[PDB]
């Protein structure tokens, strides 16, 4: 495009975007998050529940009250979360002038930062999906 | 703002599918249509107008954020939006609407050698007086307000500026009214006539001079004042020449896709030298096939309704109250041969000479 | 007999023809607007003045002359205005019947006689007419009178309707023709807008329950579109304005872009086509640049203010508030419905 | 991880994460509750029924009854059938221009004596007439249907 | 962002209406008062159903 | 009109906790018809009253004369005055609306 | 020249992956000007000779 005295605005600069963050989210508490890198190869896994149901002794015609536990088990349920990052033949044959290959890694930097945060942020949204389905009015 | 506000409430991302247009277009009519001078009417109640001001100054989104050295607070809050009023505005929100943070603001002055350039080239151009032609922040007093959760200043420069100039200031613009409104119409239906009670408006005479359809309109004038419209009104406009222009239309109307019907009502024979017994009888079983199908102008027992329904057909040959259109043999001189001769069905169009020539309907 | 002629001896008599109109008429009103613009909403770039050396008749003129740039570096939407307050209305609620012997081109009638006799009985009646010896080579302006009494005065247009029609429709903002239209109602396709405009064979879509309410002013080359018609330019020698005009002319758009973006462009203040420092309301003067905004005007609706069959009706004998009754025995009363509701006292 | 292609006209990664979410609730630790309204999506239209949308019913004897039947209930009812009547088709009715004010709500019919109850209709009711449904899970699940029948 | 927010769940309502009932009782067909609804006819186009 | 079905659970309390929530939709959303539940429809949408097979009675009215009050005000309040008649609205939507 | 970017959610179910999205706005510079008006007579020549 035609040259000109450009002149950078010598201090006016604008930014991109604005980044998200989990633990910064006041729902972060309703969940107990937990690193597990070996998720992808689980099998099947359960939670146990032991409860003793607190008794109060009854002194007349009624049948004798005795103690009793109750156990209960349940579901591992998982789902999975997936993108996409398409990526050009010029920008990885530049990859493989030197002004070209600077404004490139800030290309492929950009898109991968965006695609990241992507994934965290969904990450509340599907928390909030399974919220919403387990909750009665 | 009558528009944009609800925009970004009711649009979740857009490419909103028909129906989603659609109510969205109808909450639109709706709030022009409540909320367009609100301000004047609503003045008595003061929180709703800091109440939806908080709405549009947090409903235009932000611009870039580019921030190096620009006006802030003397606390040091940046300031982030001008709101320009009038006289009157200033005066009545400042009254008890909004409050002040700060009376005064932190100004950047920089962004003058150069401008010396003119002086020095003016008399240049003109005589020898070119040797005698030219021979970081501020605080400045300006009004700051919190509305809503967010700083802006709230001016209405009318003193500094415009004051005293032959130029007229903007911001007082002209907004139009389409003002629509009926004058000699009638209520059919009986069961519409009904009295909310038996009372109300009675005279002397034995007949109430109501029953009557009405003649003319009263309305308010511009200071309020009762004012007429009646149908002598009417006379200069409704009774021009103009009424009698369906050339055009003929024009226009033979050039659609006419199919055939029976010309038992638009034919007109001569007579054959006879006692009118033998004539009426040939014609007797001539129109006992002549009829292929329902005549058209049969069904006037039809009410409004399914009249004006676009079922009805008649409808694209209701064009003028002065005449009714119709289907009739072409390149047939009236009257014609009394055997109907094979002809391609054009359009045409008879005078209503009677006001009672308007079918019923109507 | 229903022919004009005739007709004007019905309508100068007294009697009521089985027929009746709607009527409409355009109002200006005097505001103030209010306005919001973030911070940094616009760039503005300022060049260099400089001097231009030109003779004056007594002596020099020297101008100056700045360039300057104005960008929008706005990703959305940056600044907002909004109509505000009511000053004293610029023209008054009017009642003038537009006159249509303005217009010449017409179909003439067979004897010029009786044509003129109509003239000149219109003559009377009506505070505007063409004055007498026929102005040829020229506008047809009429002869103004004594000082305006209150304001710019308002012409009002007419249009035939049936004498049976469902009255609840004018209860609500409605529209004249009959029938809605604008691209607005789109989504589809592209050539859609002339069966938006006249399509009887598909229903209304305001009620689809109906083709459409006046079957005399929404056909192709009904009655009113043959006499309204911007296209048909009937009315282009009349130097008057038309308050009906913007109303069945089907406006030219692109497109391009969907239903929203225009709707929030053209929302905003369009050049006026009316004329001011006038008093009859002509034209849009030739030449004329004054910005006027048109609320409700592209959305192709108007308002009934409020009206009366009976004067003693109108109001309530409370010494206070108005009329609030609908209809007594025959007549009816509209409760207004415009957004000038709270205002105007009484 | 990481799965990749080649692109139309480069390359194109998907990136998958698993995820485990589990409730550990004895009973219940969330609440949803509707809180105020928006503009309606379809509007408080009217709209009449057609059944001519079906087939398979026993039909008329002479045909011509039939159809002049249809062509006569297609007035006064905006939805209709398209004319020709395709056979052997999905009989969907021909789509209009631009629409109004949203979905416009669809109204069935159910006859039912000149004069009932009334009040029946003065507060909440069940158009079959009677009320019914499974109203909680009794004691025999064979009730249900003697209640409604 | 071009995903639709949760929270924004819409609920299907069901009404009913009564299209030409007739009360049988002559008792029920009362009015509140008698000279309130009225027309031009000698008979009331009222006990029309 | 179609009976519904139950399969487990015996417990009553917890499955008319759980079909309260929001089944899947069941009539098409983007038609200005209201077709049939187009196949793979995949939205969160609530029926109160729907499971318990409810409807509601809104403001209806045999006749326009006696709809409203004129009084600038308050709609019509008679409830029979010869034969025609007016359902006073018992729906939930009584506080909205405006004429 | 702006370049924009939107933020996404990563999502699942039986929605294949979308792809995020650049967005690059130009607009023209619009150019204007004004101008005044400013005379001087004869005889203020004639002295300044």
């Amino acid at each position: 495009l035609y040259s000109a005295q450009f002149d950078i605005l010598l201090g006016t600069y604008c930014n991109t975007l604005n980044f998200v963050r989990f633990l910064e989210l006041g729902l972060s508490v309703a969940c107990i998050c937990t690193k597990f890198p070996e998720l992808a190869y689980v099998r099947d896994g359960v939670i146990q529940f032991e409860v003793q149901q607190p008794m109060i002794a009854r002194d007349g015609p009624h049948p004798v009250d005795q103690p009793v536990h109750n156990y209960m088990v349940k579901r591992i349920h998982k789902r999975s979360l997936s993108a996409a990052f398409a990526i050009a033949s010029e920008a990885l044959s530049l990859l493989s002038d030197s002004s070209l290959r600077i404004r490139a890694i800030q290309q492929m930097a950009r898109n991968l930062r965006t695609v990241l945060d992507s994934f965290e942020r969904g990450t509340a949204d599907q928390l909030l999906g399974v919220l919403l389905e387990k909750a009665p009015p | 703002l009558s528009l944009l506000s609800p925009i970004n409430k009711f649009q979740p991302e857009g490419h909103l599918n028909r129906v989603a247009r659609a109510a969205l277009l109808s909450d639109l009519k709706r709030r022009v249509c409540a909320d367009m001078f609100f301000m004047t009417r609503h003045a008595r109640e003061p929180r709703l107008i800091s109440a939806y001001l908080s709405d549009m100054v947090s409903c235009t989104q932000p611009s870039v954020m580019v921030s190096r050295i620009t006006h802030t607070n003397t606390r040091g809050r940046q300031v982030d939006g001008v709101l320009v009023t009038t006289a009157t505005l200033k005066r009545q929100l400042l009254q008890g609407i909004l409050q002040i943070d700060d009376t005064a603001a932190d100004v950047p002055v920089t962004y003058v050698l150069n401008g010396a350039n003119l002086v020095t080239a003016l008399v240049m151009g003109k005589a020898v007086r070119s040797l005698d032609d030219v021979g970081v922040n501020a605080r400045v007093p300006a009004d700051l307000v919190i509305v809503g959760d967010k700083l802006v200043f709230l001016e209405a420069l009318e003193r500094r500026v415009y004051q005293a100039t032959r130029v007229a200031y903007p911001l007082i613009g002209n907004i139009d009214i389409t003002f629509i409104m009926p004058m000699g119409v009638f209520q059919a239906n009986s069961m519409d006539r009904y009295t909310r009670h038996a009372g109300d408006f009675s005279t002397v005479s034995e007949q109430d001079p109501r029953q009557f359809p009405p003649q003319g309109i009263f309305f308010y004038n511009k200071d309020g004042i009762l004012t007429q419209l009646t149908l002598r009104d009417a006379m200069g406009t409704i009774c021009h020449s103009s009424l009698l222009d369906v050339e055009a239309t003929l024009v226009a109307l033979r050039q659609q896709h006419l199919d055939r019907q029976c010309y038992f009502g638009v034919y007109v024979a001569e007579g054959t030298e006879d006692t009118l017994d033998v004539q009426m009888g040939r014609f007797m079983e001539t129109w006992a096939d002549m009829m292929p199908h329902h005549p058209h102008w049969v069904n006037e027992h039809l009410t409004i309704l399914q009249f004006i329904a676009p079922s009805n057909p008649r409808l694209r040959f209701e064009l003028n109250p002065a005449f009714d259109f119709f289907v009739a043999p072409g390149d047939v001189d009236l009257p014609g041969p009394q055997r109907p001769p094979e002809a391609m069905p054009t359009v045409n169009a008879t005078l209503r000479i009677i006001n009672g020539n308007i079918p019923v309907p109507l | 007999k229903f022919t004009p002629i005739s007709l004007t001896h019905q309508l100068r008599t007294g009697f009521h023809p089985g027929i009746a109109f709607t009527v409409v008429r355009q109002d200006r009103f005097a505001t103030e607007q209010l306005l919001y613009a973030e911070r940094a909403s616009e760039s503005y770039f300022v060049g260099q003045i400089q001097v231009h050396h030109h003779d004056a008749i007594g002596g020099v003129n020297f101008t100056l002359t700045q360039p300057r740039a104005h960008v929008d570096l706005g990703v959305g939407y940056t600044a907002v205005c909004a109509t505000a307050a009511l000053r004293c209305p610029l023209t008054d609620m009017g009642n003038t019947a537009q006159n249509l012997f303005f217009s010449r081109g017409g179909v003439p009638m067979l004897h010029d006689n009786v044509t003129e006799s109509l003239r000149r009985i219109t003559a009377s009646g009506g505070r505007l007419n063409p004055t007498e010896p026929l102005p040829i080579f020229g506008g047809l302006r009429p002869a103004t009178s004594a000082g305006i009494a209150r304001g710019q005065a308002s012409v009002c247009e007419f249009v035939a309707m049936p004498v049976s029609t469902d009255l609840q429709y004018f209860r609500t903002a409605c529209n004249p023709r009959g029938r809605a239209s604008g691209m607005l109602y789109m989504g589809d396709r592209d050539a859609d807008i002339e069966a938006i405009m006249f399509d009887h064979t598909q229903s209304d879509v305001a009620y689809t329950d109906r083709a459409t309410l006046n079957p005399w002013a929404s056909q192709k080359h009904s009655y009113g579109d043959r006499l309204y018609n911007g296209t048909y330019n009937l009315t282009g020698a009349s130097p008057i304005y038309s308050p009906c005009f913007k109303f069945f002319t089907p406006a030219e758009v692109n497109t391009n872009c969907n239903t929203l973006d225009r709707l929030l462009m053209e929302a905003k203040a369009v050049a006026s086509q009316s004329s001011t420092d006038t008093e009859y309301q002509f034209k849009r003067p030739p030449g004329s640049t004054e910005m006027t905004q048109d609320p409700c005007g592209l959305f192709q609706e108007a308002y009934p203010p409020l009206c009366s069959s009976d004067a003693a009706m109108l109001r309530t004998a409370h010494a206070g508030e108005t009329g609030a009754d609908e209809v007594h025995l025959a007549q009816y009363l509209i409760r207004d419905a415009s957004p000038l509701r709270g205002c105007l006292p009484l």
